[PDB]
């Protein structure tokens, strides 16, 4: 559940 | 023009490993609370900031990353009763927000917003909705520790139940179909399996399983789609192997209030078993038993000796996961040469019905249940930010339809391409790698190159979307490589085993050989290659720069495991001895001493013919408070590398900087957008500097 695909 | 701080050595610390004397002059860095260790951190922080201010492209990277990340993201929806639940992020929120809706394209309502709590320092890692859709059980971190507290909200009005469950880590909350409560797996104030009735205090929770005799055994659990069986899985280490205990809930005289009488269907650690479906007592399992590429098997619990292949093991492809869907069907997710293939089959006969091969990238997040006729899943890729696909198996089983589609602002994917090629390793084995770059580039050796890898623990590295990677590609004229080296599980268990324990070194040889290929093919050149990796991937970076520093210009190891002699002594290092060995045993020490990063730092310029070589520019990244990979690993390596290569000599040929980027007041987990961007921007600015690469 990562916040954003950085 | 660089000023390394003084770092005390304790020349009295020496250990004898089976007749071999090993000094540990930086033993004192293993206490993260001593003021010396804090002063160490403060000095390295000062050094790093000093070096990073020389890296003038950080500001430019940071902005382009932000701009490229700033697009809305709807996660894969799942259904409970008549409601649909999914994660959302408008683009640059610290953490994703959990949302609920009555209709798929109806008005979202916010169920829980982690950004309101502690500035969104951490997001939801446990989230679980009851069968009736009335209750949402979720995990909140209290501080920088790994410990979670489980709270429960009513979905109708977003009001909390008084229930508070402490002492939880990674457990999920498994709801019974009566909606009276859920199973979970906490630790005592020796993991346990408990059931919690809604409206009661944690003290009242029913105990289902412990094993005081085997404290290190840990648990996962599950309940069947029909709600009749509770399944408890017991695991040993980070091995892909587990037990299977089944509890039949229909035969309990007084529900769970009685209390346990498990049918121990699998009472050993020989193979992995994951329950996919059942029809009464007839179960379908995914297993790796006699099948390193896995398969589905079927067994009746009333006659548990007899197991029967339903879908046999493929000679070539890993059966990575399986899902019962649309009452009587299966979706199988095969991994074929590191590319996904979905198959649709009959549940009963196991017969193939349809076969959908997938473009380079990754499908995952299939959360549909057996009663659902509409399957959703997520696809991503180097050049594809994120599509949620839908497949309605009832009305249109053949076609995948786009349900949500992310768009990166101001980015034309058609200027770039991604190829998969296979390259030979030292022992002849072919190694798949993915290579991403601008279309039509000249293979003239000129391009800066970033190579990423992991190589361990059965983990499959897939070419997913990274926004900062696009920046690297577009604005640094770069070439990205992802290497599927051994130790992973990409070709099943034999690919895992060929890169672990005594054969760990093959993992490093595979990575080195990928770099050798990228050089010989004309993509890049010696010294213009950057490598990056995290955890076991950090071990990968650090071992490879010890062994072939000549090859690399820049190296970035993230929360890496660098003291392979002592790793097992700390926190949860004991669960990695499956893959690594343990220095407690002589045969295994002999593997480890050879690649253990902190015990293999040597001046490359002191070897014949190698006078012109130095270690690459090296950034070592960690939190000050990592409880998984304790930062003493990263610190001790830094100290060692700094001493051996810099501060032990009056005017050393090691001119490439060696620093640590140290994240303050951070945990291993949960990583807020922005915090995360900051880190990546720092490491890419550094990289651009080390490779002498201009901006575009
Ligand atoms: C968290 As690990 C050391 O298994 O990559
Ligand atoms: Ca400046
Ligand atoms: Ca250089």
């Amino acid at each position: 559940n990562a916040s954003a695909p950085v | 023009p660089l000023h390394y701080p003084p770092v005390r050595r304790d020349e009295t610390v020496v250990d004898d490993y089976f007749g071999v004397k090993v000094a540990d002059p930086y033993r004192w860095l293993e206490d993260p609370n001593s003021e010396e260790t804090k002063e160490f951190v403060d000095n390295q922080e000062k050094l790093a900031n000093s070096v990073l201010e020389e890296c003038e492209l950080i500001d430019k990277f940071k902005q382009k990353i932000i701009d490229f990340v700033n697009f809305p993201r709807c996660g894969v929806p799942f259904r409970r009763a008549n409601k649909y639940f999914h994660f959302y992020n408008s683009g640059l929120q610290a953490q994703n927000v959990f949302q609920m809706q009555d209709d798929l394209d109806g008005k979202p309502e916010v169920l829980y917003d982690p950004n309101l709590r502690e500035g969104g320092r951490s997001g939801l890692s446990l989230y679980s909705v009851s069968e009736d859709a009335k209750y949402f059980a979720f995990g909140i971190h209290s501080g920088l520790t790994e410990w979670v507290t489980i709270k429960i909200l009513k979905t109708e009005d977003r009001s909390y139940l008084p229930d508070t469950l402490e002492w939880v880590k990674f457990s999920p909350a498994i709801w019974t179909h009566d909606n009276k409560g859920f199973f979970y797996c906490p630790y005592p104030p020796n993991q346990e399996a408990r059931y919690h009735f809604l409206g009661t205090d944690q003290s009242e929770d029913i105990l289902l399983w412990r094993d005081l005799e085997n404290p290190a055994h840990h648990l996962k659990c599950q309940i069947t789609d029909d709600g009749k069986y509770f399944l408890l899985y017991i695991l040993d280490g980070c091995d892909d192997a587990n037990k299977v205990y089944c509890l039949d809930l229909t035969k309990l005289p007084n529900g769970l209030e009685s209390f346990a009488p498990f049918m121990k269907l699998i009472d050993s650690f020989d193979a992995s078993y994951t329950a996919i479906a059942n029809d009464g007592s007839v179960f379908t399992f995914q297993t790796n038993k006699d099948a390193p590429r896995k398969k589905l098997v079927r067994v009746d619990l009333n006659n548990p000796s007899v197991w029967t292949d339903l879908v046999p093991e493929s000679k070539k492809d890993l059966l990575e996961s399986a899902h019962a869907v649309n009452e009587n069907q299966l979706i199988l997710r095969y991994l074929s040469d590191v590319k996904h293939v979905l198959e649709i089959r009959d549940l009963e006969s196991g017969a193939l019905q349809h076969r959908l091969p997938i473009d380079i990238g990754s499908v995952d997040g299939i959360t549909a249940r057996r009663r659902d006729s509409v399957v959703f899943f997520k696809f991503t890729s180097i050049l594809t930010p994120g599509i949620v696909y839908q497949c309605d198996l009832k009305n249109d089983p053949t076609q995948l339809k786009i349900f949500r589609e992310s768009v990166v602002p101001d980015f034309d994917r058609s200027e770039f391409e991604v190829k998969q090629v296979f390259v030979p390793s030292k022992d002849g084995t072919k190694i798949p790698i993915f290579i991403a770059a601008r279309k039509g580039i000249s293979l003239d050796g000129s391009h800066p190159c970033e190579m990423h890898g992991y190589g361990g623990f059965g983990i499959n590295m897939m070419p997913t979307f990274s926004a900062s990677r696009i920046v690297f590609l577009k604005h640094l004229g770069g070439v990205f490589c992802l290497a599927n080296i051994r130790g992973g599980g990409e070709y099943g268990e034999e690919w895992h085993k060929a890169g672990f324990r005594d054969k760990k070194q093959n993992v490093f040889d595979d990575f080195i050989s990928a770099a050798e290929y990228l050089i010989s093919s004309g993509y890049t050149k010696a010294r213009r290659v950057a490598i990056e990796g995290g955890s076991n991937g950090g071990l990968l970076v650090a071992a490879c720069i010890n062994q072939r520093p000549d090859l690399f210009g820049c190296a970035e190891a993230n929360c890496g495991v660098m003291d392979m002699l002592r790793f097992h002594k700390f926190t949860l290092g004991y669960l990695w001895t499956g893959d690594y060995g343990c220095s407690d045993k002589e045969e295994e020490f002999k593997w480890l001493i050879k690649y253990s990063p902190i015990h293999n730092v040597r001046r490359p310029w002191e070897q014949p013919g190698n006078e012109e070589t130095q270690y690459p520019a090296t950034m070592i990244l960690t939190a000050d408070h990592d409880d998984r990979v304790v930062p003493l690993h990263s610190f001790k390596l830094l100290a060692t590398m700094q001493h051996v290569l810099c501060t032990s000599l009056e005017d050393s040929p090691q001119k490439n900087p060696i620093i640590a980027r140290i994240q303050r007041k951070a945990a291993a987990y949960g990583r807020a957008t922005m915090t995360q961007i900051a880190e990546v921007a720092d490491r890419y600015g550094f990289m651009a500097k080390a490779l002498e690469a201009p901006w575009i």
